[PDB]
RNA sequence: CAGAGUGUAGCUUAACACAAAGCACCCAACUUACACUUAGGAGAUUUCAACUUAACUUGACCGCUCUGACCA
């Protein structure tokens, strides 16, 4: 399954803020 | 922010069945594994019992299966009538040099 | 002592490999593949980096030899836009393209087809998978550009 | 004014000690272990005891080797063992389990370390 | 450079027992090592490899 | 010259070809590990343990003790079992563990491990301690039956003899206050030896105390055979061993 | 000759299109990673802005001063909200299709989330049987050959295929049911490939009653009892 | 469906009893990652009856592995 190891954190100490955004493709599939 | 005792006990617990979880997850994808080599290395032993030619062939490497392209699922699929707005892509990626 | 039969019982680096203070590519033989790389690419460098320590995790419970893991240089795109009722481009997002590589080598000739069934299951979604035969290109490619040895061998042109 | 065993020193552990606190950690239990020099056991306290194991949530956690060394302790001072020494790796000392073992131990009553030999 | 006294030799406690550039033999039970690699006796006994 | 092995060499099962395969140690513990392993088995060389290890008789030690008791290990794991979970059920105890605030209760472990693994570390303490080889000439038995000595001081305290502690002259002067678990209708005789004490000859002991066909635990009721003498270790002898045989 | 008969059958399977919905304790975990993720983060450039435009406009309240404040004129919660508007407009593909409600088992379309196989019904001695699609072998031929030239004779088929490796992953072992049963003709051995399909699919001419795309779960009810244990091997659904 | 063999969680010729053990394994932090270390997590005797003993012996009962029937 896609879900194997798409449960991530940003493994960084210092890093901004990030937002979850959808891609919207050229064909119209997002991610 | 500190955080309160009844979440970082929430915390713990959700941590502890993660564990559990993903211990499972790698059960089925262990069993699968062994599941598939065992039908292949049966197929082939059977294989060359029937004809050694063929089975020779079989375990060859494949020059065609290399480079091996495959993109991830999306989220939702493509939609069939979907107009993407007009642009540009200008790439702004720095270029590193080595001097001396 | 030599003459002893307990002779040699401490020798100890018949069990070691020797050490030799770039990298010759090994090609594969009939039955197995030579040195393959395992490139990650997304979108998004949490996918791109969690895949990749899943793929290597995943080799080593196959006993499969991981040559190297690296990351390749980040790619910036501006992504530009038409404005409504307008003929200028205006910059609307800065998307970033993030690289990942498990160097393999010594996979199997039958069993390259169940590790990569395995390895495009896991795929998530918006990370790409491109499993390409490891070739001097690819190693000069991660080193900086020399503009001054250009110069010098467009002399030499 | 016993003969301690002098030597060993291009090798790990030393064995310069009539008794010592060995800690065995496996998957599943703890154990730690007195013995003498010339590889006797003394007292011994494990997780694999009934006794201890029916009153821990789990034998593999600090709270297990905490509690091995208290009932070591006390088995120590009713076999007359007041010293020993403990001989633990970078990694092991520093450890918040072994740190908790050895205040157990030091709190019983058994001393961590060994008087010096009288030669004269 | 050598070994001082051979298997079976009675020593006397600070009796150089071999003296090497290297550690061809190790000190054991009641064997002190010095500052050179020396071996000697920490205790009267008999030597024993 | 050179001499074959008289045995397998070490590191000789070592496939030395799929070198680069063999799995490695990685760790200094799982190293050291196989390495105390190694160290423990016989061996057709000269040894460490060949010239320091005491020399054990080949031959078992006789066991001369009462015969072990008879348990039903399936209900007996069957209750084990229960037991734990009903303990790991409660979330109390599951924060305690994870939050490195419980204990065990020393006093209940010690009723426990008295009643199961206490004989077996109590033979395992005495042969350390020298009694099976100085009193039964290298015959063990396992103290099946569970004996509680304590030296009365003062008129509020007990001084507890348990299997090495120390206890000084002055603490036992008088008779100790003796208590087992015994069956009516049984007998048992109770003595008291130096060891260590006697003067004159080194392999002779002292009968400090023997009371003979004890009436069940009814150790008062036993005949005197030999009146309570307290402990007198000479003056710059060491420590000398005083145990109790029933 | 030999009595067993050679047949190189393809597995060709359609993997998943979209991701996989998120369980319940995988989507627990998912927003405590995202919780940990903002707690342990730095201010991002969109939060400093909206903190100085706020502090801005105190100041402006406690004192006239203005300092031009050309940026102040669109706020960062402002451009929050012009944000979202374009999101609830843009209306994202359906991740179930119609062929899920109306259950159209011979269409891709269906069940993007897992993956599918293709089976098709082959009639042998007057009755019909779901198989995957088989070849019989020939001589000059690899065996994995046999499976690629399967994808050939599929009726008004446009799809390409990408085969893994050379060996087979399977194979069923069968004896005739004494109809044809002879020394020269014993039974037969099919050997399955496993291939992926990259793009394309069958013409809108015949669809029914020549193919259906299943799931491994659903592969049972067309698949016999001895065919299904030998496919549900080297079938995956991980 | 029949005939044989077979029986501790993944492996083990672990289990005398004092006890279901050792390793392998899963998550987190450290590591580009791996590894190591730390701190956590999950586990088994197929089920009953026979000196009551018995994970161990004999029987049935279950699951398993092959050999045939059944088969496209
Ligand atoms: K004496």
């Amino acid at each position: 399954d896609s879900s194997r190891a798409s449960l991530t954190r940003v493994h960084r100490q210092a890093y901004a803020r990030l937002y979850p955004v959808l891609l919207v493709k050229q064909d119209g599939s997002t991610i | 922010v500190e955080l309160t005792f009844e979440e970082t006990e929430r915390r713990a617990l959700l941590l502890k069945k993660w564990s559990l979880y993903k211990q499972q997850e790698r059960k089925m994808e262990r069993d699968t594994i062994r599941a598939m080599l065992e039908a292949q290395q049966e197929a082939l032993e059977e294989l060359q019992l029937e004809s050694p030619k063929l089975h020779a062939e079989a375990i060859k490497r494949d020059p065609n299966l290399f480079p091996f392209e495959k993109e991830g699922p999306h989220y939702t699929p493509p939609i069939p009538n979907y107009q993407p707005p007009e642009g540009r892509y200008n790439d702004i990626t720095k270029v590193y040099t080595q001097v001396e | 002592y030599k003459t002893k039969p307990t002779h040699g019982i401490g020798k100890y680096k018949h069990l070691i490999k020797a050490e030799e203070p770039v990298r010759a590519i090994n090609l594969g033989t009939d039955y197995e593949y030579g040195v393959l790389n395992i490139h990650l690419t997304a979108y998004d460098m949490t996918l791109a980096e969690s895949y990749a320590q899943y793929v290597h995790n995943l080799c080593n419970s196959l006993s499969i030899k991981v040559e190297e893991s690296y990351a390749m240089p980040t790619k910036t795109i501006e992504v530009l836009q038409l404005q409504d009722q307008g003929s200028k481009m205006l910059l609307d997002s800065v998307l970033t393209t993030h690289e990942r590589v498990v160097q393999i080598s010594g996979l199997s000739a039958t069993f390259a087809e169940i590790f990569l069934e395995i390895i495009q299951s896991s795929l998530p979604e918006g990370v790409r998978l491109s499993v390409k035969e490891h070739t001097e290109e690819d190693f000069k490619g991660r080193f900086k550009a020399r503009p001054e040895l250009e110069e010098l061998l467009a002399k030499l042109k | 004014v016993a003969r301690k065993e002098r030597g060993w020193r291009t090798v790990f552990p030393s064995r310069e000690f009539w008794h010592r606190l060995r800690v065995i950690r496996t998957q599943h239990h703890v154990e730690a272990l007195v013995e003498h020099q010339n590889g006797k056991v003394v007292v011994s306290a494990s997780t694999r005891e009934w006794a201890i194991k029916k009153h821990l949530y789990s034998t593999r956690n600090v709270v297990a080797c905490e509690s091995i060394g208290r009932v070591l302790a006390q088995r120590c001072l009713e076999a007359g063992i007041n010293f020993m020494v403990y001989q633990p790796t970078p990694w092991e000392a520093a450890s918040d389990s072994m740190k908790r073992l050895q205040s157990a131990m030091t709190e019983g009553g058994v001393v961590l370390r060994e008087p010096q030999r009288i030669y004269e | 450079q050598g070994i001082k006294k051979m298997e079976g030799h009675y020593v006397h406690a600070g009796n150089i027992i071999a003296t090497q550039r290297h550690f061809r033999w190790h000190p054991g039970a009641h064997v002190g090592v010095g500052k050179n690699k020396c071996l000697y006796a920490l205790e009267e006994g008999i030597v024993r490899y | 010259r050179r001499t074959p092995p008289l045995g397998p060499m070490p590191n000789s099962d070592i496939d030395l070809s799929n070198l680069e395969r063999l799995e490695k140690y990685r760790s200094f513990d799982r190293y050291r590990r196989r390495a105390e392993q190694e160290a423990q088995a016989p061996h057709w060389w000269r040894t460490y343990r060949e010239y320091f290890g005491e020399k054990t008789d080949p031959k078992e030690k006789i066991d001369i003790g009462l015969p072990p008791p008879k348990v039903s290990r399936t209900q007996q794991l069957l209750e084990r079992k229960q037991a734990i979970q009903e303990l790991r059920a409660n979330v109390e105890e599951e924060r305690a563990a994870r939050l490195r605030t419980a204990s065990v209760p020393l006093d209940a472990v010690r009723a426990e491990w008295e009643r199961t693994c206490g004989p077996y570390h109590k033979q395992r303490l005495a042969e350390y301690y020298g009694l099976y080889r100085d009193l039964f000439h290298g015959a063990t038995f396992v103290p099946r039956v569970p004996l509680h000595v304590a030296y009365a001081v003062g008129e509020d305290d007990l001084m507890p003899v348990y299997c090495g502690n120390e206890v000084t002259p002055t603490e036992a002067a008088q008779a100790p206050e003796v208590t087992y678990e015994a069956e009516e209708g049984s007998l048992w005789t109770l003595l008291l030896t130096s060891l260590d004490g006697h003067l004159l000859e080194p392999d002779a002991e002292y009968l400090h105390w023997l009371l003979t066909n004890i009436p069940g635990n009814r150790v008062a009721e036993g005949q005197v055979t030999c009146p309570y003498l307290p402990p007198f270790p000479a003056r710059g002898s060491g420590i000398h061993r005083l145990a109790f045989l029933l | 000759g030999s009595p067993w008969r050679l047949l190189g059958a393809l597995c060709l399977q359609r993997p998943p299109v979209v991701s996989k919905p998120l369980t319940p304790l995988q989507e627990e975990m998912a927003s405590l990673l995202q919780q940990i993720e903002i707690e342990r983060s730095l201010y991002s450039d969109h939060e400093l802005r909206a903190l100085d435009e706020n502090q801005r406009l105190a100041k402006k309240k406690a004192d006239l001063h203005d300092e031009e404040d050309e940026q102040d004129i669109l706020l960062a919660q402002d451009l929050e909200d012009m944000w979202e508007q374009k999101f609830l407009q843009f209306k994202l593909g359906a991740r179930i299709t119609e062929a899920d409600e109306k259950n159209d088992r011979t269409s891709l379309n269906r069940k993007l989330d897992r993956n599918l196989v293709l089976l098709v019904r082959e009639k042998f001695g007057d009755q019909d049987v779901w198989i995957l699609p088989q070849a019989e072998w020939q001589p000059g031929e690899t065996l994995r050959g046999t499976a690629e030239r399967t994808l050939a004779t599929l009726s008004e088929n446009n799809m390409e295929a990408k085969f893994l490796g050379n060996a087979p992953c399977g194979h069923y072992t069968f004896k005739f049911p004494q109809a044809m049963r002879t020394e020269s003709n014993l039974g037969a051995k099919v050997f399955f490939f496993k291939a992926l399909l990259l793009t394309g699919d069958f013409s809108q001419a015949g669809n029914k009653g020549h193919h259906v795309w299943v799931t491994k779960d659903e592969l049972g009810d067309y698949l016999k009892p001895k065919y299904l244990a030998q496919v549900r091997r080297f079938v995956s659904d991980l």
